[PDB]
């Protein structure tokens, strides 16, 4: 779930730099129940394809 | 006729890209998330959620 942080990541160091509000809301609203949930719906098995041979 | 976010979901790489316009935000990771913000699993996964739905 790493993978899709790295998505809205961006949005992390652009809390340093000044955006268009409704630009950087653009990539925060990328994250509803409907996306976000789909990748950490899909970010199981992404994550599971490297199994920790451990 | 389809969900907004789903359409921003490319305007947004045009938001991301005019962002990124300021430098200060490695394009790096603003780029990384076109990746996933273009990755076909999106639809591919998107369209299951539809079909659940």
């Amino acid at each position: 779930s790493d993978a899709v942080q790295r998505a809205k990541e961006v949005l992390e160091e652009i809390s340093c730099y000044p955006e268009n509000n409704d630009a950087k809301e653009l990539k925060r609203i990328l994250t509803q129940p409907h996306f976000m949930a789909l990748l950490q719906t899909h970010d199981v098995v992404a994550h599971e394809v490297y199994s920790d041979e451990a | 006729g389809s969900l907004n976010l789903e359409r921003d979901v490319q305007r947004i790489l045009e938001l991301m890209e005019h962002v990124q316009k300021t430098g200060e935000v490695n394009n790096a990771k603003l780029a990384s998330l076109q990746q996933v913000l273009q990755s076909e699993f999106f639809g591919a996964v998107r369209e299951v959620y539809e079909t659940v739905y």
